[PDB]
RNA sequence: GCGGAUUUAGCUCAGUUGGGAGAGCGCCAGACUGAAGAUCUGGAGGUCCUGUGUUCGAUCCACAGAAUUCGCACCA
């Protein structure tokens, strides 16, 4: 999987891929053994619920500055899933990196915290402006 | 509950903020509705999406008093004036007739501050 | 003196299936904004007048007391 092979990316600092793995692969298994689910599968769940529809843009229309929704592309929601997977994983407060990582994919599985905190935030930004929808872009 | 079944809907188009009154064949509104009675406050209730919103319930509304025709009575420019019809041409109801009414006075009245 | 009403988190108040103590405002923090404001979210904040009694258990019943308010009564 391509998913997996982009993950360990991010976690890859200075160049050491060889550890990267060994804790990606270690968080895998210590996911099976506390969650009766496949890795994988467990793995995939934890990207999708960490990714935004509409996103509201700042743009000059005359006079002010008026806040217009528009739509996200898919490109862009694979890197913020990543990127706010692995930045959560490091706000845990257990010592072993293989189990930051472990628990933070099953609790966006869970859904509940800072992630979901802006993914809420954003969402009631969103339909707030619903005034403006007719600008859809 | 007087089950109307056919009536009029007049659509009150402005800049200010659309509003809708479906009446009956006599002209008696049996309700009415508007960007304002739908929670827009005063500048987002002109938004032709305040029309739309605004179109349905009064039609909603009349749906309940058991009317299924309606003939629409145009009336002033302004955002939300062709949203509020289409609105109208979906729900439950069946637009019969479209027609300006917009009245575009003649000769005798002084302008206000903001057209003089 | 007498009767009526009232006596919940700072303030203003809801709360009778007796078995959850809660809302608005305010205060603090977050989000947002250049930022401040407003809005939105979150948290803290209660001898729920006091004692006793009644029940398995009472803010939510009974009794007694206190305070506030009001009418009345008194006033060489």
């Amino acid at each position: 999987s391509e998913l997996l092979a982009k993950f360990v990316n991010i976690l890859m600092v200075d160049g050491k891929k060889s550890t990267a793995e060994s804790i990606v692969y270690s968080a895998l298994e210590t996911l099976a053994q506390r969650s009766g689910k496949s890795e994988l599968e467990a793995f995939e769940v934890a990207l999708e619920n960490v990714r935004p529809t509409v996103e509201v843009k700042s743009r000059r229309v005359g006079g002010s500055t008026y806040q217009v929704p528009v739509e996200v592309r898919p490109v862009r929601r694979n890197a913020l899933a990543m990127r706010w997977i692995v930045e959560a994983a490091r706000k845990r407060g257990d010592k072993s990196m293989a189990l930051r990582l472990a628990n933070e994919l099953s609790d966006a599985a869970e859904n509940k915290g800072t992630a979901v905190k802006k993914r809420e935030d954003v969402h009631r930004m969103a339909e707030a402006n619903k005034a403006f929808a007719h600008y859809r872009w | 509950r007087k089950q109307v079944s056919d009536g009029v809907a007049h659509i009150h188009a402005s800049f200010n903020n659309t509003i809708v009154t479906i009446t009956d064949r006599q002209g008696n509104a049996l309700g009415w509705a508007t960007a304002g009675g739908s929670g827009f406050r005063g500048s987002r209730k002109s938004t032709p999406f305040a029309a739309q919103v605004a179109a349905e319930r009064c039609a909603d509304a009349v749906k309940e008093y058991g009317i299924k025709n309606l003939e629409v009575m145009v009336k002033g420019p302004g955002p939300g004036r062709e949203s509020t019809i289409r609105a109208l041409n979906a729900a439950g109801f069946r637009i019969t007739n479209i027609t300006d009414v917009t009245p575009i006075p003649h000769n005798g009245c002084r302008p206000p501050k903001k057209r003089r």
